[PDB]
Order: structure tokens, then sequence, then C-alpha cells
């Protein structure tokens, strides 16, 4: 059952690319130690194309661009929806090309429509999970959805605050302040998600 | 310089500075001159050509992530270096997808000093409003954002403040200048009045005062404010009033005085909101002061306690306090008053 | 003056103590502190008894904070350049590089005789990408046979375009006139085209300037609105957001009686957006009047409910397409967003929200809409509250 | 790498030098080595 683990295959294989380039001796080392196992897997699994690749050895940005154009000159709430579902459903199959549309969506996070709102801040947070270093630069627009006026948008911030707040974890002190302040003088009560947060960032920092 | 252009992916900024550090043997010096005026050229051509499949330079794409450093070496202003980092910035914030100019507005705005920095930055807009639009909103938007958050750190954001009420001061002033650039800046300025209202109340003074001098001088929507809008700038504005009434006393009070008669001026509810607020602050228990208003122990026991206790108690919670005094200069209580009732006619 | 002459009268200088001097010396600073006139506070500062009353420095600071209210500066707006003509390639580069920031008619005018001049043809109206037109515009504009009228009118055209876009409306007009008069010599088509955009920028000059003022159009505008309406011309190239732009003008204005009785048939018929202002005009006009109003009022209403509306159950918002009624949702909503009238968008906002309270908001004209509806199943009652939420927000920031 | 990339330059180079073709075939072997060897062929 090969087919099933096509992501793995291609990850684990990945690795070893990265393995042979910064550190040539020791994988070279390791696959005389484990030849035969690949030699066998190799016959085997003859479909894994990148694996006989690997035995011979012993674009992306292009692709993105109408899709940033639309959603950048979009304005109507249908072609932002239409063009966010489209990123949506491929960046589950290609998850690295969320890079390329963070400072795009950004300001969609701070978008006052519901949903078009909804999609760019799961999008940002997959995005971000993907790549952790990417997520401090996502802090200002996080804090400006916070403390802005729109009331949906705090909403919103708060929904997705633990999950943030779990990525970011320097300036996770900031951000549950300012979820803490807008919690006081705004009426609503924040007191489940910073929990939670407070509780995930404790059992990580200190305990 | 094709090579330069279409080849270099993560070096690219090194490889730039050393260039220019190289044009800043003096045959090799035009020759690196030379090197960089082409350069600079083929990446016009580059980025504007066949307009429709998009163009891609590796080189603009690595320089990209170093646009602040780029932004900063084109502030210090080193003779002619300037000319190409602002030529190469104003390229490069054309070449970006997301458009990243408001990024770099921003970036020199905050960290503009003098005027000829801020000639710098109405520079780079003005070659960019040619081929971009909605520049200032967004770049407004990105560096209030960077304020409220722990970025942008205090010196930057009373930079920013200056830089931008010199603009709209320099705006308002009607020369050729400002109708030629067509910024607006004091509509985009107006759009985040709500976002500048609570920099105000800055624990830094110097935030405070630079705040309060764009709020000052900076046009208010023109449709209208809302009651929000309208409560918030008129509760910052006393509050600013009053403490830099009580800092700097009343010669630091004209932003201030400024922006409440505006604010008065602008509806009947203002007036009302602005002339209620003042008097209750002046008369609070705070800052009445500004305006002449009046406002071991066991162990020692047993040292002074012969072996009967005479007294049958102590009434009520044992002696007064040593009782409340009061002491200030009646002529700065006198001009604290007249600057609080000048503002009030 | 008067001020300074009772001052100098009544303190007696070097025959009082220094209590009074300080005082009087407090008294000048704090006003010309209250003073807002530079060259008010500079007299006062001249005065001989201001002058001997403080000390140097304190003066000299008292002034600079002065002047430091209002300072002037003077900044740069020429776009940096570096003209180095070591050769021919960097001389074309060069002239390509004004020619991109040049917002002038003139010097692009001599800017592209002189590089056609210095080429064969190299076709430079591609020579910048961000320079764009609408397609049915660009069909008719690159058929120019002569290459120096092509890419002239091309750059012409998209500078106009852009400057409109940024609210440059003075430059705009200067080139869109520069591509008129150059267009009237030598085609009738391009002329309208012309002629048709120059009508879209004095409308957006209006509401820039003059609107949000009060001051009503010139009354040659209107006619001129008017007649684009009624042109009609049948082999012109057009674009719909002249005829949005138009009818939104006329809505703001309160040019109710044309768009209720002079409008012709065949352009309701033909386009939705005249539809839609006569309808619009016709129930803001007849309030007072009961049955007028509620058979308006229930026309306007069977007309929106078919744009809300969708065809099959399904999102509206997720296709944009398949709706019942004569316009697109987003395209009612853009419609909307142009109009500035108090009273439409009153009647707008009473009518969605009955539209909401269908399937409890309460709105001042909600009463004249009909209860009972037929296809109460076809309307699709998500995007109705995507609507009314937006329209309320566009609506509140229209009139806070 | 070493050795084998550093003939395949003097070959390109050689070749190039007498023509005052080759040179695009010896980059592309020299791209196609790189992978494995791309810090000897920069050595080189």
């Amino acid at each position: 059952s090969s087919r099933h683990l096509a992501a793995f295959i291609n990850k684990f294989v990945q690795f070893i690319h990265k393995y042979i380039t910064y550190n040539a001796p020791a994988a070279i080392s390791f696959l005389q130690k484990h030849a035969d196992p690949l030699h066998d897997l190799s016959f085997d699994n003859s479909d894994l194309v990148m694996l006989k690749s690997l035995l011979a050895g012993l674009l992306t940005a292009a692709e993105m661009a109408p899709y940033m154009k639309r959603l950048s000159r979009g304005q109507t709430v249908e072609d932002l929806l239409e063009v966010l579902s489209d990123i949506d459903e491929m960046s589950r199959r290609r998850p690295e090309i969320l890079s390329f549309f963070s400072t795009n969506l950004q300001r969609l996070m701070s978008s006052a429509e519901e949903c078009c709102r909804n999609l760019a801040f799961s999008l940002a947070l997959r995005s971000m999970q993907n790549s952790p270093s990417i997520a401090a630069a996502f802090l200002p627009t996080f804090m400006y959805c916070l403390g802005s006026q729109d009331f949906e948008v705090v909403q919103t911030a708060l929904r997705n605050l633990p999950e943030y707040a779990l990525l970011c974890q320097e300036h996770a002190a900031v951000l549950l302040h300012r979820a803490f302040l807008v919690g006081m003088y705004g009426q609503m009560d924040p007191s489940a998600q910073i929990s939670e947060a407070l509780r995930i960032l404790h059992m990580e920092a200190v305990m | 310089v094709h090579l330069v252009s279409q080849a270099s992916g993560a070096g690219a900024y090194r490889l730039l500075q050393f260039l220019v550090d190289t044009a800043m043997p003096d045959t090799v010096r035009e020759a690196c001159d030379r090197l960089i005026q082409l350069l600079l050229l083929h990446l016009q051509k580059l980025v504007h050509h066949r307009g429709p499949p998009p163009r891609l330079v590796p080189f603009l794409d690595a320089l990209k992530n170093h646009v602040g450093e780029l932004c900063g070496e084109t502030l210090r202003l080193e003779r002619k270096r300037f000319l190409w980092q602002h030529q190469l910035l104003g390229l490069l914030s054309v070449y970006t997808r997301p458009s990243c100019g408001p990024e770099a507005l921003g970036h020199l705005l905050s960290r503009a000093r003098s005027p000829e920095e801020l000639s710098l930055a109405t520079q780079l807009y003005a070659g960019l409003v040619v081929s971009l639009s909605g520049l200032l909103p967004l770049a407004f938007r990105s560096c209030l954002a960077r304020v409220h958050a722990g970025t942008l750190q205090p010196p930057f954001t009373a930079r920013f403040l200056r830089n931008l009420a010199l603009l709209v001061g320099w705006e308002q002033q009607g020369g050729e200048g400002p109708a030629a650039l067509g910024a607006h800046f004091g509509e985009s300025a107006s759009a985040h009045l709500s976002d500048l209202a609570p920099l105000l109340l800055h624990p830094e003074e110097e935030v405070a005062e630079a705040a309060a001098s764009l709020l000052a001088i900076c046009p208010f929507p023109s449709e209208a404010l809302s009651p929000s809008q309208l409560l918030g700038l008129v509760r910052a504005g006393v509050h600013r009033f009053f403490a830099s009434l009580r800092l700097h006393g009343p010669p630091g009070v004209a932003s201030a005085c400024q922006l409440l008669t505006r604010l008065s001026q602008t509806s009947p509810a203002g007036l009302k909101a602005v002339l209620q607020l003042l008097v209750e602050g002046a008369l609070h228990r705070g800052n009445t002061e500004l305006f002449g208003g009046q406002v071991a122990s066991l162990l020692d026991t047993n040292r002074r306690h012969i072996w009967s206790v005479f007294h049958a108690g102590v009434i009520g919670r044992g002696l007064k306090p040593p009782k409340f005094v009061q002491s200030r200069n009646q002529q700065e209580v006198i001009y604290n008053t007249q600057s609080l009732l000048s503002l009030l006619v | 003056d008067f001020l300074l002459e009772v001052c100098s009268r009544s303190v007696n200088l070097e025959k009082a103590s220094e209590s009074l001097k300080g005082n009087m010396a407090a008294f000048l600073k704090n006003v010309c502190l209250g003073l807002e006139d530079l060259q008010y506070v500079f007299m006062i500062s001249s005065h001989e008894l201001f002058i001997t009353l403080l000390k140097d420095e304190e003066r000299k600071l008292l002034v600079d904070q002065m002047r430091k209210r209002s300072p002037r500066v003077n900044l740069c707006i020429k776009p940096v350049t570096s003209f180095y003509p070591a050769s021919a390639s960097v001389n074309i580069g060069q002239l390509e590089h004004q020619l991109i920031l040049s917002v002038d008619p003139w010097r692009i005018r001599q800017i592209l005789i002189e590089l056609h001049g210095m080429t064969s043809e190299r076709q430079f109206w591609t020579v910048s990408n961000k320079w764009e037109v609408p397609s049915v515009y660009s069909g008719v504009i690159l058929g120019i046979k002569d290459n120096l009228t092509r890419d002239l009118v091309y750059i012409l055209m998209a500078k106009g375009l852009h400057c409109s876009t940024v609210k440059d409306f003075s430059h705009a007009k200067q080139l869109f006139a520069a591509c008129l008069e150059l267009v009237t010599e030598f085609s009738p088509k391009l002329r309208q085209v012309m002629l048709n955009e120059m009508l879209l920028l004095d409308i957006h000059t209006h509401e820039a300037g003059t609107g949000q003022a009060g001051e009503r159009p010139p009354s040659d505008l209107i006619s001129r609105v008017r007649g684009y309406l009624e042109m009609r011309l049948p082999d012109i190239p057009l674009r719909q957001v002249i005829a949005e732009e138009c009818v939104a003008f006329m809505l703001n204005w309160r040019e109710n009686e044309y768009l209720t009785l002079q409008v012709p048939a065949f352009l309701l018929q033909s386009n939705p957006y005249v539809k839609l202002g006569q309808l619009l005009a016709a129930t803001c006009k007849e309030l007072p009047g009961p049955k007028e109003s509620r058979r308006t009022a229930k026309d306007l209403w069977e007309v929106v409910v078919q744009i809300c509306s969708v065809s099959s159950r399904v999102s509206l918002i997720k296709q944009r397409e398949s709706t019942l009624g004569i316009m697109y949702r987003s395209e009612l909503l853009s419609f909307i967003k142009k109009l500035r009238e108090p009273l439409v968008l009153t009647i707008i906002l009473s009518l969605f929200v009955k539209l909401h309270n269908v399937r409890d908001i309460t709105a001042e004209h909600i009463s004249i809409w009909p209860s009972s509806i037929p296809n109460l199943q076809s309307v699709d009652f998500e995007a109705v509250a995507i609507t009314v939420k937006e329209l309320v927000r566009y609506t509140l920031s229209i009139n806070p | 790498p070493g050795t084998i990339i550093s003939r395949v330059l003097s070959c390109g180079l050689k070749d190039f030098c007498v023509h005052g073709k080759i040179a695009s075939v010896v980059g592309i072997l020299g791209h196609l080595a790189s992978r494995h060897g791309d810090s000897i062929r920069r050595e080189l």
C-alpha cells in the first residue's frame, strides 16, 4: 500500500536529497549500510520514480501570478471568495504555495466581510503552520484585528488566538495582553481562549 | 549586467552592496559606475515590458527580503549612491506582485529625520504614483499596525508621526508642489483617525506631542466624524491638554487647543462634548491643583511600655494624621487658568 | 501696539521690584503664546519693553518655540533619475524612463517623436505593462495604421485612466484633452470614445471637488450625461461602467423627473442600470402618494427579489451567476456603492431590511413594500444577509 | 567531481579559444554534474 504514503515518500526523498547535499559522506555510509533494502524496494516499488532517480545518482511562483492579481484587484465579495476558495482547494495539495500570498491575504484578515475574513484567517494559520518562521510577520495585522473597531474582526481574532499564540511564543505575551485588554474593556469574554492559549504556552515554556 | 539581473538568487544584497561600495583603480570605479547604470536600465526594461505572461527577475526577488536595509541605506545620503538605491527601490516596488511599495514608504517615513529624507520619501511616492495606485492608505495602515504592535519602537513612532504631520502641513500650504504631487496626505491620514487617537495617550511624551501636532493639523473626514470617533478624539484631546498643561505648562498646549477648537467647530454635539469634558476634567479632583484648587507598631508600643495600662484604651484609630498641606506658585495658577479660559473662549 | 503702550507706561522700569517685572514678563510671554499669527508674535517680540524684561536666551527659546509651531518645509517632487548619452541603448532607456514618469502630454509627444526617430518602430506602446486600457478600447486603439499615433493614443489613454484612478484629475483632464484633439483629426470612433471618457472623468471631478460640498452641477454636465444616455450610437465600443456612473450621478443630484419620465423605453429594455434608476427615482419622488408609492415599491421589490433569488438550492455568492434577475448581485451592490443620496440609500436599506425580515429590524420606509411574496424558497437569504450588512456598513460610511 | 569537471571546463574553454556547439553541451554537463558536486565545480 505505497500509494497512500505518497506525501510521506516525497518528504522522505527530499530529506534524503538534503542529506546527500549537506553531508555526502555520512549519507553514503548510511546507504551502503542499508543498500539491499533500498534495492529490493526499488525493484518491487518501481513506481517510485524519485527512488530510481536516486539510484541513477548512486515554476511554482509563475503559476500563482493570475491568482495574486485577481486577489489584489478584486473588490466584490464574490471575487474574493472565488480566489480564496481556489487557493484553499489547491493549497491542501501544495501547502508551500501559501508563503507567496502572505502579505496579500494579511489585508483580507481585517476585511469586514465574514466569509472572506474567516477563510483568510484559516489560510494564514495553515501557511504559518507549515512555516513557523513567518508567523512573527503576522503580528501587526493580528494585533490590529484584535484592537479594531469592527467587533466581528475582534471575535474571529479571538477565535484563532490559541493557535497563533502557539505559533509565535515570543510575542504571545503582548498578544495575550491585548486579548485580555479588549476583553476587559470591550464586553466580550476571552477567558476561555486566553485560558487554552496560556495553558498550552505554560505547558511548553515552564512546564 | 544580464547575468547579475537574471542569475543572483541568495547573495544579491551583499553583491549589490559590494558593487555600490566599489562605485562610491579609478578606471575600475568608473567601470563599476557604468555597470550599475546598465544594471538599473536593464532592470527597468525587464520590469516594464510586454503589456501577458509575467516576467521573473530572481535578482529583485532576492532583494525583496532586504527592502528595509535598502531603505535605511538610501536615507543616509551617500553622495551619489542614494540615487541608484532610490531608483532601485522604485524598480523593486513596481516589480513585486503584492506591490511592496507601501512597506518602503512606511520605512522611509518612520526612519526620516531631516526634511531631505522626507523629500526622498516624496520622490519615491511621485515615482510610484504614475505606475501604482493606493499606496498611501496601505502605507499608513501598515505603519500604524506596526506602531500598535510591539514593533516600531517609540523613537521611530515619534519620527513617523512628525514626518506625517510635516507632510500634511506641507500639502495644506498650497504651493505648486502639493498640487503637482497629487498625494492627498490629508484624506489618507483622516481615514485612520480612530487609529491615531490612542497615540495622544501614549506614555512616551515625544510620541504624545507628535500625535498632538498631527491631530491639530490633520483634516477631519470630509463627510463627518462618527460619535465614537468624536468622543474618543475629544476625550484624548482634553486628556492631552491637561497632561501637557501639567508637564510643559502653558507653552506646550497649542496643539491640543487647536484640536479641541476644531472638534468644537465640527458640530454642536462636538461643541457640547468638548466644553463638558474640558470643564469636568478641570474640576476633577485630579488637575484641580493646576487652577489653585484645594486637595513597627507592636515593637514601638513595647518600647514605650508601669505594669498597669493606666489608660483604658485608645479612642478610635489613635492620633489623627499630620494633616494635608498644599503649595504652588500663584503665577503658574493664574496662567494655567488663562490658558484654559482662552481655550474656552 | 496699544497693549504694549500701556505696558510700557505702567511698568515704570527700574523703579519697581523684581515681582512687578516678573509679572509683566510672564504676561507678555503668555499673551504672545496665545497669538496664532507669526507676524503678531514677532512684532510684540520686537518691542523694547519685551526685549529688556526678558533675558536673551529665554527670548530666543520663546521665539524659536513659536516659529516651530507651524514650520515652513520644502520638499523635492521630481522623481529620482540618473542621466548617466554613452550609447544609443542607454539614451533609449532614459527616454523610456522619462516616458514612464511623465504625465504631461507635450513632453510625452516629444519623447515618442524622438524615440520613433532614433529607432525603426520598436512598438513603444508596450514599454510599460502597468498601462492598462479596457480590452474593448484596446481592440480599436491598436488598429491604427500609423505607429507613432497608435503609441501616443494608447499612452495618453492609459495615463489618463490611471490618473483618474489615483484622483490626479487635472493631469487626467490634460491627457484626455490631448488624446481627444489628436484623434479628432483622423477618426470619429476614437473621438466618440474620448468624449465618453471625458464625460466620465468630468463626473468624477465634479463628485470629488464640487462633490461633498453641496454645489449643484454646472447644468452643462447634466446635459452631457443625458446625451450619453440617449445617444444610442450603435457602432461604437463602450463600457457599462460609464452608464453606471451616469445613472448614479443622475440619482445623486435628485434628477428624479428625468429618470421617471423622459428616458426612452428602449434604454430601459437594453440597459438594466437605467431601469433601476427609473424605479428608484419613481419610488423616491412618489412617497407622499400612497397608491403610486405602493405600486412602484412593489415593482422595485419584484426586480430586486429576482436579483437576489437563484435558480437550481445553492449559494448565490459561490457562483456569481444563475441569478433570476436582470443584474448580478455583485453588480447591484457595486452600483449602489456609487450612490450617495440619503433618501435613495434609505429606500435601499428599508427594502433589504424588509427582505431580511421575511426570513426583526425596523426601517422608516419598511411599510411600503409588499408583505407576501411569490417564489419564497428561491430567495437566497444568506446572500441577502451579506448584502444588507455590506449596505448598512456603506451607508454608515456615507453618513455616520 | 574534481578532475572530471576540471577537464570538461578545460575542453570547453579550449574549444572556445579555437573558435576565437561544444560550449552549450559543456555548460549543460556542468549543471548536471553540479548536483552532488556543485562545490567542487565552483572551486574549479
